[PDB]
């Protein structure tokens, strides 16, 4: 969940992983791909969002 | 290598135990190399030894390595120098800044990070993960070794 | 101040004609190294005291 | 530079050109870099020759050359430009910059001239003019992202505390910065 | 019998030795430590009187982590490995520091103790300061035995 | 070595500085002792399970 | 620091023209005796203190 | 100078000019200030 200013965009690892981890309980990783984020809306307080 | 031998594969891991103590035809991961800097496995390649094999291709670094080459440094640095001076403290009867420095190899009650309490106990990491960086400790009679 | 004085005086050159130079380079580096040395017999003088 | 103060002046010693019969005063120019220690002591101050940028300044006779320096935190690297000054700060904008760069171990590197004209345009209006000193703020250009993010700001234990979501970075973080939009692309 | 004289003579130094394999605790020392560099004997003696505030500590703290950052920041030049074939005997390493009119380092890793892939901790031996008034040219510089 | 790197440097205390600006709470914690190491020359991570 | 600062900058030449040099060859092992001369004197102080 | 002592001395160094074949010995001038601080030691 990216909440960058204004709407919130939701990437989920059905679609945006490409290589599925094994099951385990030890470590899943999941390694998302290059999500692309709309930054236009971002609220700069102090010049920083 | 910066060139490597066989065109089709660019390195070979293997695995042997008991059961399979050899070297085997396309039996480990073989890895490829694109001219872009993604390694990929080649397909050929047999993983039944392994669970799975995993290229973890955004990963360019490793953490600090407590047993390697500057292993002695870095234990003299987060383990030693805090127990050296709170040993210190503690001979001067400086009890409350004898206590801050206890707590950062190890505080009982945990550790605040910007007000949430954090996992970990041990504020070293090669105490929580138990790193052996001496391989021969009865070659002399040292307690630290 | 007798010590950065020298200093200063040590940075001009001293030789002239055909040949040119002889501004001792190393003279601020060394001033400052006999006032850190002079300031440490200062302060077990103090301490004596 | 990397959050450690750092001092950088240049440093004119005059040698003796000869010119057979006669013999000439001449000047030639370093660059020096000291940085603070821990214990508040600086360390030795490195030099680095940069004669020859001074020299591509066609600069008057007793004119210091005007002194960029600058941290930049994508591309860890202190940036260091020269220049001839002026009187406005318009004149800059074709200006040619003898720029270098200087990285933690201390190698430098000179700067190509396409590559220290985009340092020109995004930091002239810091640049010394002939009656104005100004000050340099850290180098950017329209943002300054990180590049990872490696360090959580909250975690959080699953239900029955059975598990957690915990360890993961965001190890690449890129930007396209266009006109009136910015493109954040993460690789969680 | 070769331990005779030091432990086995008496009851004494023999449950010492036999206890130390079990319980080292008993017998570390955060002061004193074999194998200590001297940073850590320097910042002891940064601390070693009666009246140590939370400045005085920290500021010998800052010390240590000064002199800390001149052995970590060590530039590796050149080396010499001692035997006639790689795969016995020790490397010598040349280290240089980052000062002009700069200091020279060597240390020493032994062959002997690599191990599955990786040296061990105790192959490495410390960076030891070299004295000599060396001013080399390009840095051609080479240790030999 | 045959086919093997031994890293011999650190750039820990390259890094450090950042961590230290602000105390020796920040230098002696464990977000300091994962400050990561560069990898040795032309070569990838890979995760054997 | 400030004398190896000064043996930096005593090895380059300041004599220029048709004579050359200057550099002060012995300027590292001065240096060097220097740093350990006053070595022995901050034992001797840290003995004291 | 603003209730100060100041001393002010003009100091000569010797130069040589060169006038070539020869060369010749010249005097260079410069003026040197001095002030005492509030504990009797000059600046």
């Amino acid at each position: 969940i990216v909440k960058a200013g204004g709407k919130e965009q939701t990437f989920t690892a059905d679609k945006d992983v490409s290589i599925q981890p094994s099951p385990s309980f030890d470590e899943m990783n999941y390694q998302f791909n290059a999500l692309e984020i709309d930054g236009s809306g971002l609220n700069f307080i102090n010049n920083s969002a | 290598d910066d060139v490597p031998l066989n065109q089709d594969y660019h390195a070979k891991v293997y695995m042997t135990f008991k059961k399979s103590p050899s070297d085997g035809t396309w039996w480990g991961p073989h890895f490829v190399r694109d001219d872009k800097g993604i390694v990929t496995i080649n397909p050929k390649s047999i993983l039944t030894h392994f669970e799975s094999v995993n290229v973890l291709n955004n990963i360019s670094s490793e953490p600090m390595d407590f047993s390697g080459a500057n292993s002695l440094y870095f234990w003299e640095l987060f383990y030693y120098t805090p127990m050296l001076v709170a040993q210190r403290l503690l001979h001067e009867q400086n009890f409350d800044e004898a206590n801050r420095w206890l707590k950062y190899v190890w505080s009982p009650s945990g550790y605040i990070v910007h007000g949430q309490i954090q996992n970990y106990q041990w504020n070293v990491r090669p105490l929580l993960e138990d790193t052996s960086w001496n391989s021969d400790p009865l070659d002399s009679v040292d307690p630290d070794a | 101040a007798s010590r950065l004085a020298g200093a200063a005086a040590d940075l001009v050159p001293n030789i002239f004609g055909f040949a040119g130079g002889g501004s001792r380079w190393g003279a601020i580096a060394e001033a400052t190294g006999y006032v850190m040395e002079f300031s440490a017999n200062v302060m077990n003088t103090e301490a004596d005291k | 530079y990397k959050s450690r103060l750092y001092l950088l002046w240049l440093e004119q010693k005059e040698i003796t050109k000869q010119t057979g019969y006669q013999t000439e005063t001449d000047y030639r120019y370093e660059l020096k870099l000291a940085h603070i220690r821990y214990d508040g002591t600086w360390n030795t101050p490195i030099t680095f020759d940069v004669n020859k940028k001074i020299s591509e300044l066609k600069l008057e006779k007793n004119r210091a050359p005007g002194l960029y320096c600058a941290g930049y935190q994508g591309e860890d690297t202190l940036l260091v430009m020269f220049y001839n000054q002026q009187d406005t700060l318009d004149s800059y904008k074709n200006a040619s910059m003898q720029g270098l760069y200087i990285f933690a171990d201390m190698a430098s590197k000179d700067m190509t001239p396409e590559q220290s004209n985009v340092y020109r345009d995004n930091s002239y209006q810091q640049f010394d003019t002939n009656n104005v000193r100004r000050v340099n703020n850290r180098y950017a250009e329209d943002y300054e992202i990180p590049s990872s993010v490696s360090s959580r700001k909250d975690y959080g234990w699953g239900d029955y505390y059975l598990s957690m979501v915990y360890n993961g970075d965001i190890p690449t973080i890129n930007y396209k910065a266009a006109s009136s939009d910015l493109k954040i692309y993460i690789s969680p | 019998f070769i331990d005779w004289d030091k432990y086995n003579k008496r009851y004494s130094t023999w449950a010492g030795v036999s206890q130390l394999v079990y319980y080292p605790e008993n017998y570390i020392d955060p002061t004193m430590r074999i194998g200590q560099t001297k940073m850590m004997d320097a910042l002891l003696q940064s601390v070693s009187q009666s009246q140590l505030n939370a400045d005085t500590v920290e500021d010998a703290f800052m010390s240590y982590l000064t002199s800390f950052e001149q052995v970590a920041n060590l530039k590796v030049i050149s080396a010499y490995h001692d035997n006639i074939n790689n795969d016995q005997g020790l490397t010598y390493f040349i280290g240089l520091s980052e000062t002009d009119a700069g200091e020279y380092y060597w240390r020493s890793v032994d062959h002997s103790k690599f191990n599955d892939g990786k040296f061990a901790a105790n192959a490495w031996s410390e960076w030891h300061k070299i004295d000599c008034p060396i001013n080399p040219y390009k840095s051609t510089i080479r240790p030999v035995i | 070595w045959q086919s093997y790197r031994t890293r011999l440097n650190t750039l820990f205390a390259r890094q450090l500085v950042a961590r230290a600006t602000t105390g020796i709470d920040t230098i002696l914690s464990m977000e300091t002792q994962n400050i990561q190491e560069p990898q040795l020359g032309k070569g990838f991570y890979a995760t054997f399970v």
